[PDB]
């Protein structure tokens, strides 16, 4: 943004990771996360990004692996999400990140990213359980799972603060599709003495185009016709 | 030993620290193998004569040590096996009996070795068979 | 114009070269992707005409250093590079005489047996798409094709490696338009592939006598010393599993000169000398390799790499990662009783792995390995054995501090099968448990015996009704794993009555425990001496002919070696008596 006509090309110079065949990315702290198109398998990989100030390089890809569950206009799109304790990404509460992705990443402090997919089957991956090498492929049968499966395609992954009583520290998790089912999630410990996922598939209308979150478990969402809010609060 | 380019290899090895050439570590090395052989005894005999060979093809085999070595052994040598060593070209007879000390020693082994043979002849023809082939050379 | 296309071709040719020789990580791909540009709008442009002869051994070495350069980058052919052949395939069908690849190849080669002079080309197209069914694992017709390259009398020889030795290469390659690789220089690396693989495939497959041969033939060649390493170390596998020791080794030295990537050979090292008995240079070897994994160009040009597989979990070939390793070493250390070496391998293990926020990502064994919570316990029953109780206890506490959010509330303790508890927390309570009796709590111990059995019998492990997140498959539901647990605290506790003199309470733990798990022995041990100490004869003689009427499938690791370590070494003596 230093950047040493108002208009400015950039040289290819400025290009790292030359992959070609990527679709979506994200960003952790110190780590880059991509998802890249090849044959009928899609991989995801994971790289550095050097935390010293030098030549803006990726470093060797850490790891790779194959969302074998997707065969293939709409991208898919990630969204990292690291538990408390431990940035441009979301923190859930403790008893939610051990409800969705199990002790392991809670034991870890492991970032877990989610991967929405033009199916509209939403993926996530705990990141420590992906280093891999020429000797040490990645299963993904073991290291990639799948929490739920909208028949639609995905538009915007987010997690809510409902019972609000900058790093805030969520209880529920957030979709949407492009036809309009939503799909929050939340921690319930109801009914039976034992922690219980809490669904709700709501049918908003139309379209859904775009989304974001506000303060307050208020996500202002779009249709055709409309800019339009929900509340969970 | 017991168990090809790769054991030349580990001779050269062995030779390079022990500052000796590779020729007397592999007639040594052979020599306490062939004490020790003494069928499937034939069958490890013609792998490490073939071993013995490639040696030689690559001229890491002194002979003369070799002989020194199995005059020194000189007691669980069998008569098969150093008529396996002559027909594989490896040492003449000759040159054997021509390099032991004890002359009448090497007279006296021979006579008792041949009135052995010519008993174990009558045992069965397939033995009869290599017995006599031996005797004749 | 075909002057200026071949002018063309050539250019992006030397242009590629020049990448592959010169440049940096960027510029290099940079000049690749152009080429690559080069090369699409130049096939498409010679696509757009009706092909004719002159045009067609041009259309073809392009359709070949595309596809060459396309795999190059991509790392891996796929079958966007199959219907190009096809494309290809019809255009030569096309110009003088459709349904696929298989009956295209046969009537193709029919009309190169009509001597037009492209043959070189075709030998080529044969080697690249014979690499794309390599890659893709589509041997069987790879077969056939090059059967009918040669003598169709030559149809029994069913083996792929004799049938490509004799496959030769057409021509010396005359000034045709330039290319980046030869026909010959394809057939070297499609024989070492495919020996290497075969070769593999037969050791994985339980025949190391087959292997020696296909792999010897990997070595003599065209063999990247990166390969000849992988070679190598198959072969110490291979002769390892044979019985011949000292072969092995000769194979494994080599490997390691060569190599500048050591992992893999001192793998099969300590599994060899696991195979001995020879523990410590096993332990030795493995401390290497934590060491070997501690430190850390790609040619536009088919070479070997590209055409092997991925390793499988059950070759020589995979090595772990560093994490994954010093865990090999801590997990194997702890069977043979280096508790003391145990320990600071664990914590070296569970150093690498929380504290890494900062440096690149140390990971935890794997899913087929145990889950990260049943590493917490390995640590402790290390830590027991050690002495090291007060941590033992920082340990156990530590866990259940960061896991409290998921752990059970247990208000079914008020409301008294259907609550849910994993394994993992009713052992926490049971080693939390055994380090208050090497510290001497009789107290707190009891507790923790209590609060183990409890959420064993008042909740289900069992409860995998609601896929709710990622989760231990294995190691924690086994029946296995809860009733040898079980049986486990009711010993731990049963040996606390015994301290107290409440040998009634103990007896009851004791013959509860007989219930459960019939198959231990260390049961049965300690009731029947419990027994000799009160009242000896009738019941004892009893459970004597139940165990002679009886008379370890998947026990996880932390569990194995607790009861190891609790059990008495005068068992067999008392149990004959
Ligand atoms: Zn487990």
């Amino acid at each position: 943004l230093d950047h040493p006509s108002p208009v400015i090309p950039v040289d290819p110079d400025a290009c790292i990771l030359p992959d070609a065949a990527l679709c979506a990315f994200t960003l952790l702290d110190s780590v880059l996360v991509t998802l890249v198109q090849g044959p009928a398998r899609w991989k995801m990989q994971l790289f550095e990004q050097p935390c010293p100030g030098e030549d803006p390089r990726p470093g060797g890809q850490i790891g790779e692996v194959e969302l074998s569950s997707y065969t293939p206009h709409f991208l898919p799109v990630l969204c990292s999400v690291s538990p408390s304790g431990s940035s441009g990404g979301f923190t859930l509460e403790d008893a939610l990140f051990g409800l969705l992705f199990g002790a392991d990443a809670t034991l870890l402090q492991s970032p877990v990213v989610l991967c929405g997919l033009p199916d509209g089957q939403l993926c996530c991956v705990i990141l420590k359980a992906l280093v891999t090498s020429r000797s040490a492929p990645g299963d993904p049968n073991a290291l990639v799972k799948i929490l739920h499966h909208l028949e639609e395609p995905v538009i915007f992954i987010g997690a809510l603060k409902t019972e609000p009583q900058e790093d805030v520290h969520c209880d529920c998790l957030v979709a949407f599709g492009h036809h309009g089912r939503m799909l929050a999630i939340k921690a319930s410990w109801d009914e039976s003495g034992k922690l219980v996922p809490e669904l709700r598939e709501y049918c908003l209308p139309g379209p859904v185009l775009c989304a974001a979150c506000g303060g307050g478990g208020r996500v202002y969402h779009s249709t055709p016709s409309d800019l339009c809010v929900v509340d969970l609060s | 030993l017991l168990e090809s380019s790769f054991i030349g290899s580990a001779l050269q090895d062995q030779a390079s620290r022990l500052g000796v050439p590779v020729g007397i570590l592999s007639a040594g090395m052979v020599a306490s193998s062939v004490g020790q052989i003494c069928v499937e005894q034939r069958k490890k005999l013609s792998s490490l004569l073939e071993f013995a060979q490639y040696l030689l093809a690559h001229s890491m085999f002194s002979r003369l040590s070799f002989c020194q070595e199995l005059w020194k052994i000189q007691s669980s040598l069998l008569l098969e096996a150093v008529w396996h060593l002559h027909v594989q070209g490896i040492v003449s007879l000759q040159e054997l009996l021509e390099s032991h000390p004890d002359m009448h020693a090497v007279g006296s082994w021979l006579f008792r070795n041949l009135c052995c043979l010519c008993e174990q002849m009558e045992a069965s023809c397939q033995h009869a068979d290599v017995a006599r082939a031996m005797l004749s050379d | 114009c075909l002057d200026l296309w071949r002018e063309k071709n050539d250019r992006l040719v030397r242009q590629a070269k020049v990448a592959q020789n010169s440049g940096l990580t960027l510029r290099r791909q940079q000049l690749a992707q152009d080429a690559l540009e080069g090369l699409r709008g130049l096939l498409h442009s010679l696509q757009g005409l009706p092909a004719a002869v002159p045009v067609l051994p041009l259309e073809l070495t392009v359709t070949c250093n595309f596809i060459i350069l396309r795999a190059s980058l991509a790392q891996g052919f796929t079958e966007d590079q199959a219907q190009d052949i096809q494309r290809s395939l019809e255009r030569v069908l096309e110009t003088q005489e459709e349904q696929g690849l298989r009956e295209l190849w046969d009537s193709v080669l029919r009309a190169s047996c009509l001597l037009p002079e492209l043959l070189s080309a075709l030998h080529r197209l044969v080697g690249l798409q014979a690499a794309l069914w390599l890659s893709a694992d589509r041997l069987g017709d790879l077969a056939l094709l090059l059967e009918t390259l040669n003598g169709s009398q030559s149809g029994a020889s069913k083996d792929l490696l004799l049938l490509l030795k004799t496959w030769s290469p057409p021509a010396e390659e005359l000034d045709a338009p330039l290319t980046l690789q030869d026909a010959q220089g394809l057939k070297d690396v499609l024989l070492t592939a495919f020996a290497y693989r075969q070769g593999l495939q037969e050791l994985i497959t339980g025949n190391p006598d087959k292997a020696l041969s296909s792999l010897h033939e990997a070595a003599s060649g065209l063999c990247p010393r990166p390969v000849l390493v992988q070679v190598y170390t198959a072969l110490g596998s291979c002769h390892r599993k044979m019985g011949n020791p000292q072969r092995a080794l000769l194979y494994l030295v080599a490997a390691l000169k060569e190599g500048s990537a050591w992992g893999p050979p001192l793998l099969e090292a300590s599994r060899l000398y696991q195979q001995l008995g020879d523990t410590t240079a096993e332990l030795e070897s493995l401390e290497l390799l934590v060491e070997a994994l501690n430190v850390p160009a790609p040619q536009f040009l088919i070479e070997v790499e590209l055409l092997l597989p991925p390793p499988d979990l059950a070759s020589p070939l995979h090595c772990g990662t560093q994490s994954q390793t010093k865990h090999i070493l801590a997990s194997r250390c702890l069977q043979t009783g280096r508790a003391g070496d145990a320990a600071e391998h664990y914590l070296d293990l569970l150093a690498l792995l929380l504290d890494s926020s900062e440096p690149r990502f140390s990971p935890p064994p794997s899913p087929p390995g145990p889950c990260m919570p049943e590493v917490f316990l390995e640590a402790a029953v290390a830590l027991i054995q050690a002495g090291r109780a007060q941590d033992a206890l920082t340990l156990c506490e530590e866990l259940l501090s960061r896991t409290s959010s998921l752990l059970p509330k247990m208000s079914r303790l008020w409301e008294d099968e259907l609550p849910y508890c994993p394994l993992w927390v009713s052992a926490t309570h049971l080693l939390q448990g055994q380090a208050w009796v090497q510290l001497g709590a009789q107290k707190v111990a009891i507790s923790e015996f209590s609060r183990c059995l409890e959420l064993l019998f008042r909740a289900t492990p069992e409860e995998k009704e609601q896929g709710a997140a990622f989760n231990c498959e294995q190691g924690c539901k086994s029946d296995a794993a809860l009733q040898q647990l079980r049986a486990a605290a009711l010993i731990s506790r049963g040996l606390e009555w015994v301290a107290s003199g409440q040998d009634t309470k103990a007896l009851q733990d004791f013959l509860l425990s007989v219930q459960m798990c019939p198959g231990n022995r260390d049961t049965y041990f300690h009731l029947l001496q419990t027994l000799k100490r009160l009242d000896r004869r009738d019941e004892a003689t009893a459970l004597w002919w139940r165990l002679e009427a009886q008379t370890l499938w998947s026990l996880p690791l932390y569990l194995e070696s607790y009861l190891s370590w609790i059990r008495p070494s005068d068992r067999d003596a008392f149990l004959e008596e």
